[PDB]
């Protein structure tokens, strides 16, 4: 599913 | 003595499931912990431009 390194990026 | 018998298998049962916890807990928690250093690994990666 999501993930924090996509908001991280 | 069978009655406390009873008691004390229970207990030592109860140790034995202790034992199993700590494997359970212990070893499911550091193999999420692999799972997050997995996704830190596996799932943040650089390829294409």
């Amino acid at each position: 599913i999501f993930t924090k390194e996509d908001l991280i990026n | 003595s069978k009655s406390e018998m009873r008691k004390e298998r229970i207990n030592i049962i109860k140790n034995l499931s202790n034992d199993i916890t700590q494997l359970k807990q212990l070893f499911i928690e550091k193999t999420e912990l692999l799972d997050k250093s997995s996704s830190d690994l596996h799932n943040v990666v650089i390829i294409e431009g």
